[PDB]
């Protein structure tokens, strides 16, 4: 049980990120993957979550339109993509699954990612 | 989505005494629908409480939580050193403001 | 003073899982040579069944932890696994393909849909070849390479193989009923405005469910059951966004398809006794697919289903229709199965409102051969050509929907279609059905003793 | 044979100790055809433990059957008009549910072999 | 509220029949038994038949047993006593009552808590 | 076992009321693996139907059973010699066949249910 | 329910009958499916064709039955001490293996038959 994500990356204003989180222990297709954004000495902000299965994403009000959630379901890999990168935008991105409790209230995070940290400057 | 407080901003205390962190949900219906995570800096979230009153496998018993409705808290029994981190209340998509929990 | 008194055949029950077997016509079974869901697995049906009333019986039911559909579900994939296992398997169909563009008689926007593919092909003799030639779909081919040498493969060939259905095999939805075996009756909620939760005070008990068709769709539930009195919302939990939320008429939209291309099939000999079936030659003019529908019925309803989930939201919330944010073909159009061909509808038009506190619609579809259904990656169908012009005719009778997440301002509530589950299309028809175990012994006080 | 099942189940005890009959002919009746086998060969294991459940009873070919047993007040202290003529049996299983294997081993082993033991030495006088 | 009227009295002669009725209003005829009790004249009071709830349930004394029958209508909600071949020691007034024995599912009702107005049968 | 099953089939019906034994014994016991379990699963449940229809009529464990229902000329009008005497059970049950279900619910629910209501409530005394 | 199975193998014959509820609760319960669904098929089967022999044996509902049919010395000479204070019910087997046939047969038809004929015979009068 385990997900590992890309590495940190550097873009300019206007370009378009793609981080990554590969996904080993679990079954990828049984969870849904959820993107969590932490800007620095901010709180925790959720983006989106995509359904490994059908491939179906749900975003944020913010993030609509900016980014696009995919998934590999062969090499068990999930990818969200900001485009229209801004400078609000520099944080760390992670990937988080939800645990599958008794009620299925899908959003309880124990699997966490490690992060990925997109700086964005000029 | 559903506005939630966790008061207070900064928390000061010592290792060893009993803290109660508070989270007040504003938005909603009233369930028992909330998690509790820890950060520590330079780390990634981690489940605490799953459910309003739960806890995640693998933590220790002197983290445990309670509540309903629109009033949740989260109670540290004792401040060992291995527990002064940023926590995070959960419902559904929205989360905390963060509580810091600060030696002194 | 009292004693023990044992009743056999009290009228008490419990919560319980069990193997439900179907029921079906025996006359559909005569008019039906073969139907993917079989009627032989099942069995045929009793005329005349039975719904006693339990009156002053009220009843806890879930239709979010009910047994019955994963059953439904379990027994479907099977029953089309094993109509898939006799029909000839296309593994020699995976070769290179060289593909032109087909432009006879083209429209602007059926431009570059299907291609003109060229490929050598095995012969029943096993020395010997032959070059055929097919039109297939741009949907169900891949460029080989990056490189414009226009070569072209299958999109299944490289992670699985790729199953044809049978010609003779049918793919009308036909009528099941679930049974219950001895000991257990089926408790079916005669309330009008249950939301699927709760305790459920008119109940009935009935020998089998009424007839379900195997109906799979996206977006849009067709042909099931409609609700009596006023439009139904039914979510796991209305606050969470992750859990799709289900949407039942009162009132069917009629939604008329149509795919004009007057089809040919071709025979192509694979094998000893393996044919492969190919979409020939379009007599005549090709256009795209499309489905109508009437554009005064679907705003009415609409506006009804607006009306249900103010009564969740807020009474002067905003609620906006968008289309699919994006996912696989299936989710983000209305997909169904209706004469043999696969539909693929871009329903932009019907979601594209605000609903402020106070002719008809063509939506533009697409077709494919090469289906993943159930949302299994590596179990392929290819679906043989179907001869002619068809015409197709169907109710819309609910929805599928997803609210967005992260709402900034609080006064707009948007919903998206949704689906590629189907355990959420037969969950809409088996909402008002919990089985349950018979417990028929019971102990009791009385004053009489045994001799 | 379906016509009136479980109709009493909304009915007071006393009530819907008259249908009995009505509940007790309703127990009885490829890949699918081993699982609804199954299916059949449990509901006839179930009758049969049932059946036997009130064979070692003294009860057998008896929809109703009086015991020797005394109902103990700690079971439940209601009294007779409460539990007959105001109550289901529904709720009276959800009553009795935590008693229910006390009742059964005081039937099982006391009250049936005891009482058949001194049939046996009363036929031989 | 309730009343029963007993009906059907008259002068018989030694060896006759006679039959004997008991109307009742006021309650659930069909969830009490009932009883027959008869007074002589200058004697005090004896029990003479009981049937249950029912009807199907029937016990008389040890004098009248082959003679008297006892029955009951609870549609008609009428109580019936059919007394063949009536000796001497039969003339009495009859009370029809309610009690004497109760199903299962109540409470013993080994009393009569409703008595009726009284019908002389002499013979 | 199999021995004398059915030779009473052509012996009138007294005759052949002594022979029920033999007739009671013989009603008990890969693809064509579950076939052949198909047929002995409805055997048994066959055989549990009928034992399940005697004892709710008080006939369990019993081959020769009385009741309390009276016949009905119109069921059949023949004297006790013509039927027990001069028919066998064949041509018996081709002409009661109609009449059947008549007696089977003046056995199931009257006579049994009232019978045993009355043995409770004579138990009560 | 498995608790005290076969204990008293090893004790007296009249210990042993003081236990047989015991035995009695012990007696009821892919192509791996298939073998265990024929094998519980069987065991059903197995415990029908028990109770039909208790059954047409006067034996109904019944763990002790007591019988019209005389012991022959011939099966066993043995004195009731000896048999049921000196012997278990495995040796007592073993001693009568060749002779339960018999008893079987005395119990199935004569016994059985014949009285149940006079208890018909009996409600004629
Ligand atoms: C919702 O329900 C509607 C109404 O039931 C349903 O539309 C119907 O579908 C059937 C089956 O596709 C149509 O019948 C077909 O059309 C004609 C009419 O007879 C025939 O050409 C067809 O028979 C051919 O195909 C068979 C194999 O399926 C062969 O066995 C046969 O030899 C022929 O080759 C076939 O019967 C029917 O016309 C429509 N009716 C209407 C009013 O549209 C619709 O499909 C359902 N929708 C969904 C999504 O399930
Ligand atoms: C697809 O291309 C093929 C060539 O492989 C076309 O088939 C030929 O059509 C011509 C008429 O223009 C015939 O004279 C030839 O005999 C056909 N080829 C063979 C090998 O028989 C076919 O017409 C094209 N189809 C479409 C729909 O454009
Ligand atoms: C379906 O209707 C029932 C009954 O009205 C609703 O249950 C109420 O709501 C919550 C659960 O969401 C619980 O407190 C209780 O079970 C009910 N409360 C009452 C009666 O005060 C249920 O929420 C409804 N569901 C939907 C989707 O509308
Ligand atoms: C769907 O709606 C379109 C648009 O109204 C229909 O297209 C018309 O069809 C008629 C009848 O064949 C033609 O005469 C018209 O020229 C078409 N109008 C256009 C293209 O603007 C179409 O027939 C409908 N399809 C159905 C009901 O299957
Ligand atoms: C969805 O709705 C939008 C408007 O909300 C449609 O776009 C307009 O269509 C009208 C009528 O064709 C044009 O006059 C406008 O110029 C369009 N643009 C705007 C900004 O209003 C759009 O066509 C609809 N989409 C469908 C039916 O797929
Ligand atoms: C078919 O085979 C011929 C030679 O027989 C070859 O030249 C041609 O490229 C092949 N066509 C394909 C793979 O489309
Ligand atoms: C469509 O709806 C109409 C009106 O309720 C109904 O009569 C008809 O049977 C429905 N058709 C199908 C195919 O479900
Ligand atoms: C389709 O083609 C067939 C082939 O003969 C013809 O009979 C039929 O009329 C055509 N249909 C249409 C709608 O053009
Ligand atoms: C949804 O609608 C937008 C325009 O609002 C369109 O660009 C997009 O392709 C649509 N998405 C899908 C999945 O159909
Ligand atoms: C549907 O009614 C609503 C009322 O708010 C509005 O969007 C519009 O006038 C109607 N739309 C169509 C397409 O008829
Ligand atoms: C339901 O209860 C009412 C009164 O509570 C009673 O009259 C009626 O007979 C009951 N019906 C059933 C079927 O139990
Ligand atoms: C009733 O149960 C209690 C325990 O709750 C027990 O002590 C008592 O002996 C029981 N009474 C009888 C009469 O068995
Ligand atoms: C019976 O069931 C529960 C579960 O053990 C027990 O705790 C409770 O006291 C009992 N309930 C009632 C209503 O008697
Ligand atoms: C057959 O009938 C004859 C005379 O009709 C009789 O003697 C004989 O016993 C009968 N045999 C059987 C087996 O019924
Ligand atoms: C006999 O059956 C007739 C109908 O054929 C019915 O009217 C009559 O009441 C029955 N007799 C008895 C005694 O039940
Ligand atoms: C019994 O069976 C038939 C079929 O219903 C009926 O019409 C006939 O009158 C009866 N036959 C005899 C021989 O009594
Ligand atoms: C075994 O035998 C001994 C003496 O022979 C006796 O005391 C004991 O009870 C027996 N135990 C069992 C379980 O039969
Ligand atoms: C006992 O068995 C013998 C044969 O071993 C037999 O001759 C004798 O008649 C039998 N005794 C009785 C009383 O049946
Ligand atoms: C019983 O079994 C055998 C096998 O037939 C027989 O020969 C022997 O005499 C008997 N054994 C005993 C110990 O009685």
């Amino acid at each position: 049980v385990q997900l590992v994500q890309s590495g940190a990356e550097v873009k300019q204003p206007g370009a378009s990120v793609k981080v990554s989180c590969k996904a080993s222990g679990y079954t990828f297709s049984d969870h849904f993957m959820h993107w969590v954004r932490q800007a620095p000495g901010q709180g925790l902000e959720w983006m989106g979550w995509i359904n490994p299965k059908s491939g179906g994403p749900n975003y944020a009000q913010k993030f609509q339109g900016r980014v696009t959630m995919t998934r590999d379901r062969s090499i068990s890999t999930a990818y969200m993509e900001l485009r229209g990168l801004r400078s609000d935008d520099t944080a760390i991105y992670y990937c988080a699954r939800p645990m599958h409790d008794y009620d299925d209230h899908d959003w309880y995070f124990d699997l966490w990612g490690r992060g990925t940290l997109v700086t964005v400057s000029s | 989505v559903s506005v939630l407080t966790q008061s207070p901003g900064t928390l000061s205390l010592s290792p060893g005494e009993r803290a109660t962190l508070s989270c007040r949900a504003s938005q909603t219906v009233g369930s028992s629908y909330l998690a509790w995570y820890q950060q520590k800096p330079g780390q990634a979230p981690r489940l605490l409480i799953y459910g309003a009153s739960s806890r995640a496998t693998g933590i220790p018993d002197r983290f445990s939580g309670s509540g309903s409705g629109t009033d949740f808290t989260l109670t540290i029994s004792r401040l060992e050193p291995e527990d002064f981190a940023v926590y995070y209340c959960q419902q559904y998509e929205a989360f905390g403001q963060g509580t810091k929990v600060e030696i002194k | 003073n009292l004693w023990v008194t044992v009743y056999y055949g009290v009228p008490v029950w419990k919560d319980a899982e069990t193997t439900l077997f179907c029921a079906s016509d025996a006359k559909a079974y005569e008019t039906k040579k073969h139907n993917v869901w079989a009627t032989h697995a099942c069995v045929p049906t009793d005329p005349n069944p039975q719904e006693i009333h339990l009156e002053n019986v009220t009843e806890e039911f879930n239709m979010w932890k009910n047994n019955m559909v994963e059953q439904m579900h379990t027994d479907i994939i099977s029953l089309w696994d094993q109509s898939l296992k006799p029909c000839v398997k296309l593994t020699p169909l995976c070769v290179t393909l060289q593909c032109t563009n087909v432009t006879n008689n083209i429209t602007d926007d059926m431009r570059g849909e299907l291609k003109n593919c060229s490929f050598n092909m095995t012969t029943e003799l096993r020395d010997k070849r032959q070059k055929v030639h097919a039109l297939f779909y741009k949907l169900d081919i891949v460029p080989i390479n990056e490189n414009q040498n226009t070569s072209y493969r299958l999109i299944n060939c490289n992670t699985a193989a790729i199953t044809q259905a049978c010609p003779k095999v049918s793919f009308e939805p036909i009528p099941i009923h679930y049974c219950a075996p001895a000991g257990f009756a089926i408790l079916k909620c005669k309330d009008k405005k249950f939301n699927g939760t709760g305790p459920c005070p008119s109940v009935s008990t009935v020998q089998c469910t009424h007839g379900i068709k195997p109906v799979v769709s996206t977006q849009l539930l067709l042909n099931g059951s409609l609700a009596e009195e006023e439009v139904m919302i039914r979510s796991k939990d209305i606050r969470n966004n992750a859990k799709n939320i289900l949407v039942q008429f009162n009132t069917p939209v009629q939604i008329n398809c149509t795919r004009p291309n007057n089809n040919t099939r071709k025979s192509i000999r694979i094998g000893p006794g393996q044919w492969f079936y190919a979409t020939g030659d379009i007599i005549g003019d090709i256009r795209q697919a499309h489905c109508n529908v009437s554009k005064a019925t679907w705003n009415e309803t609409l506006g009804k289903v607006v009306k249900q989930l103010r009564k969740h939201f807020g009474n002067n919330t905003i609620i906006r229709f968008a289309n699919s944010s994006g996912g696989d073909l299936e989710v983000t159009t209305h997909s169904f199965n209706c004469g043999g061909e696969f539909f693929y509808c871009d329903t932009s038009g019907l979601f594209n409102s605000t609903w402020i506190s106070n002719d008809s619609i063509t939506l533009p579809c697409r077709i494919k051969q090469i289906i993943n259904m159930w949302q299994r990656i590596g179990q392929a169908m290819y679906a043989p050509p179907i001869q002619g012009v068809i015409r197709c005719v169907s109710n819309i009778t609910g929805l599928i929907l997803t609210r967005d997440g992260g709402s900034t301002d609080s006064t707009t509530e948007t919903f998206r279609p949704s689906g590629g589950d189907m355990r959420d299309n037969w969950r809409s028809e088996l909402y008002k059905y919990k089985v349950v175990k018979i417990e028929p012994l019971g102990v009791a006080p009385t004053r009489c003793k045994r001799r | 044979v379906f016509l009136g099942f479980l109709g009493a189940a909304g009915s007071t005890m006393g009530a819907a100790s008259m249908t009995l009959t009505v509940q007790a002919r309703n127990l009885l009746s490829t890949v699918w055809g081993i699982k609804q086998l199954q299916a059949r060969v449990l509901a006839v294991e179930r009758y049969l433990r049932d059946q036997q459940l009130l064979g070692i009873w003294g009860c057998s070919g008896k929809l109703i059957c009086c015991t020797n047993v005394p109902w103990n007040s700690s079971w439940s202290n209601r009294n007779l008009s409460e539990i007959w003529d105001n109550m289901t049996w529904l709720q009276w299983d959800k009553e009795i549910s935590n008693y229910t294997q006390i009742i059964y081993g005081l039937l099982e082993e006391s009250q049936n072999q005891q009482e058949k033991n001194e049939q046996d030495l009363l036929a031989l006088d | 509220e309730v009343q029963l009227v007993e009906t059907g009295g008259g002068l018989v002669q030694p060896g006759g029949s006679l039959k004997l009725s008991c109307r009742a209003s006021g309650y659930t005829f069909s969830s009490f038994a009932m009883s027959w009790v008869r007074q002589a004249p200058g004697k005090g009071l004896e029990w003479v038949s009981l049937i249950n709830d029912r009807g199907g349930l029937t016990f008389y004394v040890d004098s009248v047993k082959g003679r008297f029958t006892i029955s009951r209508d609870n549609s008609k909600n009428t109580l019936s006593l059919q007394m063949h071949s009536l000796r001497d020691g039969d003339t009495a007034v009859y009370y029809c009552a309610t009690g004497g024995m109760s199903s299962a599912l109540q409470s013993s009702k080994y009393y009569f808590d409703f008595w009726g107005q009284g019908a002389l049968v002499t013979v």
